[PDB]
C-alpha cells in the first residue's frame, strides 16, 4: 500500500506539470523550426522538424486525453483498441518497439487508464531502447495486462519500485516521480495488483 | 576554430531543435543521450560549454554536473529543464552550473547565454 | 469547506489534465491541418499563417497552464509576479479582449499567485463577446489584494463560477469545464483569501485579499 | 462557381479559422454564423448544401441550436463537428447518426470526404 498520499491539490498540481513538460517539448521544437524558416539556410531539415514534431504533439495530446485526462463514472468504459490506437501513435516517436497483443474488449475507465500509465513504466524500464510487448489475458471482468520489456539496458524505474515496495522517498514527490505514483493510485482504485518479476532476459510488469 | 557544443540530452525533439539552431550559427554540437557518457566526453575532450538536460534517463542530470566538477572539470555548463521552478534554477547554482534555462526558448536567447557564458 | 463539493485527488487530476487537453485540442489539430495544406499546395501563405498563430498558441496556452495548474516545487516556495504578467500577457494576445498589467513585480506564495492567475480565467470567462480585462496588484506581500476588472458588450460571471462561489449545490457533476472555477476557489481556501463580486452594468470587479 | 454551398455555424470564432480555410481551399463556397455575434436565421437553411456545426464553448450552448434544428426539421443535412467530451452522447441521444457527427482533431481529407458523402446521399 501507498506510503505516501498525496493531497488533491498536489497530485492536480504535479500532473498538470508532468502533461504540460511533455507537450511543450514537441510544440517548443515546433516554434524552433518555424523561427528557422523566418531566416533561411536550412529550410528542408527545418520542416523535416515541424514534421514530426507536430505528428508527435498531437500523438502526446491523444494518449494523455485517455492516460491522463478520462474521467466520468466505472460506467464510462474504454476500448481497447482505443488504446491500443493511442498507445501505438504515442509509441512511434519512443525509442522501443512496441507491440501489442489481446482481444478488444470494453473495461472500466480506470482500467485503461492504468494500462496505459503502465506502458510508460515501461518504456522507463528500457531507456536505451529494446521491445516492449503488451499482452492482454483474461476476460472483461477479470484481465490481467502483462508489459513484457527488453533491451541493452533493462530496470524498473528506480521512483516506481521504491513507492510499489512500501518505502516512504527520501525525495519529494515531483512531476517525474507523480507518474510512477500515480500508476500505483489507479491500480488501487481500480482493484488490481500490479507485480513485478525479472529474469535473465526481461521484466515483466503485471497487473490483475 | 568554431566554438564546440557538448550537448546531453535525451528528449529528441529538443536535441533535434538545439543541434539545427546551433549549427545555423556554425557550432560544432557533439550529442549524447545517456549522462554516463556526457560525464566521459566532459572529463576528456575540450568543448566551450556544456548543455545539459536535468531530465535524463541513466542518471539526474545533477549527477552529470556533480560529478565533472567533482572530477575538477572547469568547462561552461548551461543546465537545461522543461521542468520550470526556482529551486531548481538554485540547487543547479549549487551544484556548479553557470547558468539555467527553462523549455521552450527562442534561438535568440540560446545563442545569447552562450556567447554571455563562454566570452567569445 | 465554504465549497459545496470535494473532489477526491484522482478526481481533481484528472479533470485538471483533461481541460488542458481541451484547451490545446484545437491549435494542435490546426498546426497538423496547415501542414496538410501545405503539402497538397495551393494555399501555402495561409497554411503558413494558420501554422504559425497556431503553433504560438498552442505554446502560450502550455506555458499558462504550467504556472496556473502546474506545481513549483515545495511549501515554502514563492513565485515572481513578473511571470505571472509574462505567461498572462503571451495568453491574452490570443483571446478576445485587452489585456492590462499594474503591479510591482514581487514574489508571493505560490498559491497565491496561482489564485491570481486562476481569477484572469474566470475574468476571461465573464466577457464572452469580448472587451477588456485589467489586473491590479494591491497590498503588502503579507496581506496582498487582487483587482481583475472586466468590460465588454456581453457581462456575466461566468454560471458555473457563480454557482459554487456562492455556495450552491452543483446542478451538474463537476466536470473539464467547471473544475476551473472549483480549482480557483480551492485555491483561494488554501491560500487564505476570499474572492469577492462587484457587478454592475458597467463592469464586473473580480477581487481576492 | 456551381461548386459546394456550406454552412458554417461556430460558437468560437477564432477557433474556426481553421475549418473556414480546410473548406475554402477545396473551392467551396463558405459561409459563416458566429453564434457570440448573431442568432441563427434559420429561413435561409434550405441554400446550403449542407450545414457544419462547431462545438467547443459549453457556455455556449450550440448544442441547443443544434436541438432546435433537429426538432423543426431542417432539410438540410448538418455534420457536428466537436472535440468535447460529453457532447457525443448528447448528438446520438438526439437521432443523429455516426457519420452525422466528427471529433476533433481529424485529417483535411476526412472532413472533405464526409462531406461529399453526407450531400450525395
Ligand atoms: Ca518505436
Ligand atoms: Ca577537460
Ligand atoms: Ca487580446
Ligand atoms: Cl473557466
Ligand atoms: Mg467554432
Ligand atoms: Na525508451
Amino acid at each position: 500500500s501507498l506510503p505516501v498520499t498525496l493531497s488533491a491539490l498536489d497530485l492536480g498540481a504535479l500532473l498538470c506539470s508532468r502533461i504540460c513538460h511533455d507537450i511543450i517539448s514537441p510544440i517548443g521544437a515546433i516554434n524552433n523550426g518555424l523561427e528557422l524558416l523566418e531566416e533561411g539556410g536550412a529550410d528542408e531539415d527545418a520542416m523535416a522538424l515541424i514534421k514530426s514534431s507536430a505528428r508527435n504533439a498531437s500523438a502526446r495530446l491523444q494518449f494523455a486525453r485517455i492516460a491522463f485526462g478520462a474521467a466520468g463514472s466505472a460506467g464510462v468504459q474504454i476500448d481497447t483498441g482505443d488504446a491500443q490506437n493511442v498507445a501505438t501513435e504515442y509509441f512511434r516517436n519512443e525509442k522501443p518497439e512496441f507491440t501489442w497483443e489481446g482481444a478488444r474488449v470494453l473495461l472500466p475507465k480506470n482500467k485503461v487508464k492504468l494500462l496505459l500509465n503502465m506502458l510508460l513504466i515501461g518504456n522507463g524500464a528500457i531507456p536505451r531502447g529494446g521491445s516492449l510487448a503488451v499482452r492482454l489475458e483474461g476476460s472483461d471482468t477479470d484481465p490481467r495486462f502483462v508489459i513484457t520489456v527488453k533491451g541493452r539496458m533493462l530496470r524498473v524505474p528506480p521512483k516506481f519500485l521504491e513507492l510499489h515496495s512500501g518505502a516512504a522517498p527520501e525525495e519529494p514527490i515531483d512531476a517525474h516521480s507523480v507518474q510512477p505514483y500515480y500508476t500505483l493510485l489507479l491500480a488501487e482504485e481500480a482493484g488490481m495488483k500490479i507485480s513485478i518479476h525479472a529474469t535473465a532476459e526481461d521484466i515483466v510488469f503485471s497487473a490483475e | 576554430g568554431s566554438m564546440r557544443v557538448l550537448l546531453i540530452e535525451d528528449d529528441s525533439a529538443i536535441a533535434q531543435s538545439i543541434e539545427l539552431m546551433l549549427k545555423s550559427e556554425s557550432f560544432n554540437v557533439y550529442t549524447t543521450d545517456l549522462g554516463e557518457e556526457g560525464i566521459d566526453l566532459g572529463k576528456l575532450y575540450d568543448y566551450d560549454i556544456i548543455l545539459l538536460d536535468l531530465n535524463l534517463p541513466d542518471m539526474s542530470g545533477y549527477e552529470v554536473l556533480r560529478t565533472l566538477r567533482l572530477s575538477k572539470v572547469k568547462t561552461p555548463i548551461l543546465i537545461l529543464s522543461g521542468m520550470a521552478g526556482i529551486e531548481d534554477k538554485v540547487r543547479g547554482l549549487g551544484f556548479g552550473a553557470d547558468d539555467y534555462m527553462t523549455k521552450p526558448f527562442h534561438k535568440d536567447e540560446l545563442i545569447a547565454r552562450i556567447h554571455a557564458i563562454v566570452r567569445r
